[PDB]
């Protein structure tokens, strides 16, 4: 849920980014400061996008070795779950 | 005064088709090349004619006039499909000096400016829109007949807003119909009483309560989709 | 940036038509199907081809908040999650089990109902949806379609006056453009 | 008097006919009153003369309009031998005496 | 044959005795009828026919019968200056059986051969008799038309033949071909017959493999064989350059196309039939007449003097763009693409409407406008055009309403009918099949307009028959010649859907919608008109290629041809919107540069 809302984050900044040129209405852009903090804000942002890129790389590689320590007993019960599931169709009372 | 500098230019032009003429003449003597040259007779076919589409601008002009004239309820623009644009696409088709000569031009002009409304489905709230959408102002199309007012305005160029009046008043169509089935269907009906031992007392219940949900469905299918609903809205 | 995208014009072309044709067609044939239609994407006549159009979908970000609405991170839900995103004709959810609905019912949160088809209230609650703006849903189709919605089951956009509304019944029913609709079935 | 309303007839009448007045003339009046009343008068005196009326109003005869590129609604035309003769428009009963005089 | 019917029927009248018949519908018996009837009318005595439905009772037969005369012992048939009356049963097995087998006008037969009787129905003593009537009728065999039961048949005689023979069918259509032919450039004669000899081989042939349990629409009778030769002595009669026999032949595989490519389903079939027909064209005469002709077609608009015959490519080009151009000049437009395959179902429309009397049919979904190009076609037409309007109040009585003021818009006015459209949602009430059906076979309906409306309807129609010049003392000549006159006026199409199984159910539940109308196939979408509008829409090769080949390759388990229009929209948006999005990302990326600069 943490990458989640961080690649959420990103689009706050690709608004800030065609805002720099659409708040101001490509007027008067020069003697603005607010904009030099957008593109420090956009540097924030490159760091922020660079810390959803490690955290992408080094907690879903360590989520990919949690989740195969069970994954093949769940596509197991997984099938025999829909199996049991139309054991129904042959006998009526046999729903679970 | 266009016609006169006309007449000077096309007698100097006639002079022309003379000499012309005789150039002709002069193939027919000895061979040369006739076709290598563009003459057209269209200049003195005018010459001679232009009397004959100048009178028939007369006749559609005239039916023009005599439609000017005619009174608000005689005048047709809307049940009438095209007499005028009809008669300009004629002028249209006649040839190129016709078209451009501003007689005929003139009336063309006013052709593709002039180019229903006096159906059961228009009311009194679509005339008044029609003045209202078509910015004019005269107690005309919401008095009882129309003429010599949507001339005043261009009937082709608004064309569209007098469409749209008649789209909405096709629209309002239903209610001129259905709503009238509460009103006559309820006001021909009595309450009926009838003697229970010394007692008269309402029956043929079922007539008057299909009366009634009829009426109701009219009135919730009115007050649904069209905007008409003002029509009998109070209703 | 401007040079990933002065030659993304060019390579859009072709594998665009190839994620168009699968998204509007094969969206509940067999996912075996679908992967050997990829194989078969037509190569020879498709003339980039390592840009598969699995991520030109969407992003990473789209995914990840549908997952926090609960949407599985399984690759069948995730086109699943990119045919709700095309609109035009309105969906069949073939769900044979529960949280497909769950997760759309989670992804939609705000303005919303649910009828039954033997509903007595089915028409009034038809007429309160499509007036409000608002979402519906339909489960218990009983594997069939009724005939008063079809002319809502098709785009019978009538126009009426300044309004478009639609016949629904015999009362003549006001549309909404907020108004969305969805049905759900199992087998 | 001839009165037809078909571009077809309307040439055959031309192919079999050795000289025609043809009289175009609408159901309504223009500048002046109409010469339908005069134009009887000359069919009946000039018999040798297929006299012909004509009226523009017709759907079906706004063939023979277009055709003849008749634009007046008051026209009388002159043919002989399948051509055109002469054209005048206009109640003009004097032109219509002369045309018919000179047919 | 034919002979011995005559024979037959001359005894059988002179002794006042009912009689029946079996054969095929199709085989020209109703104009075995019509020919007998209208050679011993001759004021000696009248006449009746009566065609059926399912949904027909005893009640229509009383009703019908009971039109007209009051004579002693109550009100009763009487030949007031006549003989008898006769009345004729078009379709036999056509009414509904209950689930015992039985039909209540077999009933009131019953009653009326026994005791000349009759009850009417109100509540009374109301209780009529018969005095000179006379029952005929025909039917074909069992399929799908009811077995007679032995109470009917033994107060009946009747006969059988069986489907004519090739030295008949030489007989006949050769002689019609003698008369056309000889009537200008006869020089042909023998090239002719041999055509008309290929046309019976190709016939035997194509019967031979196909058979009509195939499809419930497949059908061979004596009467398309009929409309066929029509369609040959359709030809401009003129036409005075006999230059080549190959000529009339080009056209004669064109009504051979017209009668069978509509029709044939399997692609294989039209492989077959062509493959046959070619065989049969070598087999015959000529080197090349008829190889191919994809092109080829005797149109009309174009082709007479200032008609705006055969003509070319372009040529219909600009006229179908002028005339759709004229449409949209009073009408709102319609500019679904003038593909060759669009132009060549104009030209169907086009030869269905030169064809009067009768009507066609349209089994083709929606989604394309089928019934706009209907309205084109309608339009370069010039002729009338209506449409029933649906409501919840989809009462008999508003398509009667209807149909009355389309009888004075069609009898007053004089001229030519509206040509009608009718699809498989607009009716909903089976029961307004019957007038359809009514519609179809005689073209108007008993007590629809009753007696007084039947004179006030051809108080006009009589004068202006006066000024055409049947004369007054006939009257009967006078109504058939109105009624005539109805059905040169009135066309009708009817638009199904080729997957619903009830078309079939609704085709043996009325028998005129099958034999009146014509089948037509409408059929996988031509392949090529599908790379013609894709091609055509980059005005918003591979890739027109490429998407058709998509849908080519979607067959092997499911697929639908008409999500391949909407997956054609659904591309085209996606182009748009794609490339749209790509311009706001270039700007996105421009003005960073624009800011990075600065």
């Amino acid at each position: 849920k943490k990458q989640n809302e961080y690649a959420v984050t990103l689009d706050k900044l690709e608004s800030d980014l065609l805002q720099s040129l659409s708040e101001a209405d490509p007027a008067t852009i020069l003697d603005n400061t607010e904009l030099i903090q957008n593109l420090d804000k956009t540097k924030k942002t490159t760091i922020e996008i660079t810390e959803q890129q490690q955290k992408a790389k080094v907690t879903e590689a360590e989520i990919n070795i949690q989740r195969e320590h069970y994954r093949v007993v769940a596509a197991e019960g997984s099938m025999l779950y829909f199996l049991v599931i139309s054991l129904s169709v042959m006998d009526h009372m046999y729903q679970y | 005064n266009a016609y006169d500098t006309i007449m000077v230019y096309y007698h100097k032009l006639t002079a022309i088709e003379g000499r012309a003429l005789e150039y002709n003449n002069l193939e027919k003597l000895f061979e040369l090349q006739k076709s290598n040259y563009k003459q057209l007779k269209d200049c003195m076919n005018d010459l001679k004619n232009l009397k004959t589409m100048w009178d028939a601008i007369a006749l559609i002009h005239f039916q023009y006039n005599d439609w000017k004239t005619k009174p608000w309820r005689q005048i047709k623009a809307d049940i009438l499909l095209d007499t005028n644009k009809t008669l300009g696409t004629q002028i249209k088709n006649l040839p190129k000096e016709i078209r451009n000569f501003k007689g005929y031009n003139v009336i063309v002009e006013k052709v593709k400016n002039m180019g229903a409304l006096h159906s059961e489905f228009m009311e009194d709230r679509h005339w008044s829109q029609l003045k209202q959408i078509t910015g004019t102002v005269f107690d005309h199309n919401s008095l009882s007949f129309y003429f010599e007012d949507i001339l005043a305005l261009n009937l082709y160029k608004y064309e569209n807003t007098v469409n749209e009046i008649v789209d909405v008043a096709q629209k309002e169509a239903k209610i001129e119909k259905k709503l009238k089935n509460i009103e006559q269907w309820w006001s021909k009906q009595v309450f009926e009483f009838t003697e229970y031992k010394e007692t008269k007392t309402f029956a043929s219940l079922d007539n008057m309560m299909e009366v009634l949900d009829q009426h109701s469905l009219d009135l919730m299918g009115m007050k649904s989709q069209g905007k008409y609903v003002e029509f009998f809205y109070d209703r | 940036n401007v040079k990933f995208l002065k030659e993304n014009i060019k390579s859009m072309i072709g594998d665009s038509l190839l994620a168009s044709a699968f998204v509007s067609y094969i969206g509940a044939f067999s996912a075996k199907l679908r992967l050997e239609l990829w194989k078969n994407t037509w190569l020879p006549d498709i003339i980039t081809e390592g840009i598969e159009p699995l991520k030109i979908l969407t992003t990473e970000a789209i995914k990840s908040k549908w997952k926090n609405e609960g949407l599985p991170a399984d690759p069948m839900s995730l086109e699943n999650a990119a045919i709700i995103t095309a609109c035009a004709r309105w969906p069949l959810i073939i769900d044979p089990q529960l949280q497909g609905s769950t997760w759309i019912r989670g992804k939609q949160g705000e303005n919303l109902t649910t009828i039954s088809l033997s509903q007595p209230k089915w028409l009034g609650a038809l007429t309160s949806s499509i007036s409000s703006g608002r979402a519906v849903l339909i489960e218990g189709i009983q594997q069939e379609i009724d005939a008063t919605l079809d002319p809502l089951l098709q785009r019978a956009v009538k126009k009426n006056g300044n309004q478009l509304q639609l016949e629904i019944g015999g009362d003549p029913i006001d549309y909404d453009p907020n108004f969305k609709l969805f049905l759900m079935t199992k087998l | 008097y001839i009165e037809i309303t078909s571009t077809k007839q309307f040439e055959d009448i031309l192919e079999k006919n050795e000289y025609v007045l043809v009289d175009f003339f609408a159901s309504w009046c223009g500048p002046c009153k109409i010469l339908a009343e005069q134009f009887e008068p000359i069919k009946k005196d000039h018999k040798n003369l297929t006299i012909v009326k004509v009226n523009i109003d017709e759907e079906d005869l706004e063939s023979i309009v277009e055709s003849h590129n008749v634009s007046s609604l008051p026209h009388v035309f002159l043919y002989h031998k399948k051509t055109v003769v002469k054209q005048f428009i206009g109640n003009q009963k004097d032109q219509l005496w002369e045309m018919a005089k000179l047919s | 044959h034919t002979t011995r019917l005559r024979y037959m029927i001359d005894i059988h009248l002179q002794r006042r005795k009912p009689i029946l018949f079996i054969g095929s519908a199709g085989t020209g018996k109703t104009a075995v009828v019509r020919d007998y009837l209208n050679s011993t009318r001759p004021e000696q005595v009248s006449h009746k026919t009566i065609n059926f439905s399912s949904f027909t009772d005893s009640l229509a037969l009383q009703k019908n019968i009971e039109s007209m005369v009051e004579k002693k012992n109550g009100r009763n048939y009487g030949s007031a200056t006549n003989k008898v009356l006769i009345c004729f049963i078009d379709d036999f097995n056509m009414p509904y059986v209950d689930k015992y087998g039985t039909q209540s006008p077999i009933q009131l037969l019953r009653l009326i051969l026994d005791y000349g009787s009759i009850f009417n129905r109100e509540q009374l003593e109301e209780r009529k008799f018969l005095q000179d009537l006379l029952f005929f009728g025909c039917l074909n065999q069992k399929s799908g038309s009811f077995t007679v039961d032995l109470r009917l048949q033994r107060n009946f005689s009747v006969f059988s033949m069986y489907t004519p023979s090739s030295d008949v069918i030489k007989t006949i259509f050769g002689s019609i071909l003698n008369a056309h032919l000889s009537t200008i450039d006869d020089k042909a004669q023998k090239m002719a017959f041999k055509l008309v000899e290929a046309t019976y081989f190709t016939f035997d042939k194509i019967l031979k493999n196909f058979p009509s349990a195939k499809r419930f629409h497949y059908q061979f009778n004596f009467r398309e064989l009929a409309r066929v030769c029509e369609g040959i002595c359709r030809t401009t009669p003129g036409q005075y350059s006999g230059g080549d026999q190959g000529k009339l032949v080009r056209l004669w595989a064109h009504e051979m196309k017209r009668t069978f490519e509509d029709r044939f389903i399997a692609n294989e079939h039209v492989e077959f039939f062509r493959r046959y027909l070619t065989e049969a064209i070598s087999k015959c005469i000529g080197e090349f007449p008829e190889t191919e002709n994809p092109i080829a077609e005797p149109l009309i608009f174009t082709g007479f003097v200032a008609a705006h015959t055969q003509c070319t490519i372009p040529v219909l080009k600009r006229v179908l763009d002028d005339k759709l151009e004229e449409y949209n000049e009073v009408k709102a437009q319609m500019n679904l693409v003038l593909f060759q395959q669009a132009m060549e179902h104009v030209s169907r429309i086009c030869r269905i409407l030169d064809m009067p009397g009768n009507n066609a049919l349209l089994v083709g979904v929606g989604g394309s406008g089928k019934q706009s190009l209907c309205r084109l076609s309608t339009f370069i037409n010039g002729f009338e055009i209506d449409q029933l309007v649906v409501t919840a109040s989809f009462t008999i009585n508003d398509l009667r309403n209807n149909l009355q003021e389309i009888y004075k818009k069609i009898a007053k006015p004089n001229s030519i009918a509206r040509v009608f459209m009718i699809t498989d949602s607009q009716i909903k009430e089976e029961q307004f099949l019957i007038p359809i059906n009514d519609m179809l076979n005689s073209g108007w309906i008993f007590d629809l307009f009753p007696k007084e409306d039947m004179d006030s309807l051809v108080s006009g129609v009589r004068n202006e028959a006066k000024g055409e010049g049947v004369d007054v003392n006939n009257l009967t000549a006078l109504t058939s010649y109105f009624l005539d006159k109805i059905r040169k006026n009135l066309k009708v199409v009817l638009c199904f859907s080729p997957v619903g199984d009830t078309m079939r159910i609704r085709s043996r539940k009325f028998p005129g919608i099958i034999n009146n109308t014509s089948i037509d196939w409408f059929h996988p979408w031509p392949h090529e008109a599908l790379i013609d509008v894709a091609f055509r829409f980059l005005e918003e090769q591979s890739i027109s290629l490429n998407m058709a080949k998509v849908h080519s390759s979607i067959r092997y388990n499911y697929t639908t041809p008409k999500s391949f229009l909407e997956l054609i929209d659904f591309y085209k948006k996606l182009l748009t919107e794609k490339r749209e999005t790509i311009q706001r990302q270039i700007q996105r990326y421009e003005m960073g540069l624009n800011i990075l600069a600065e």
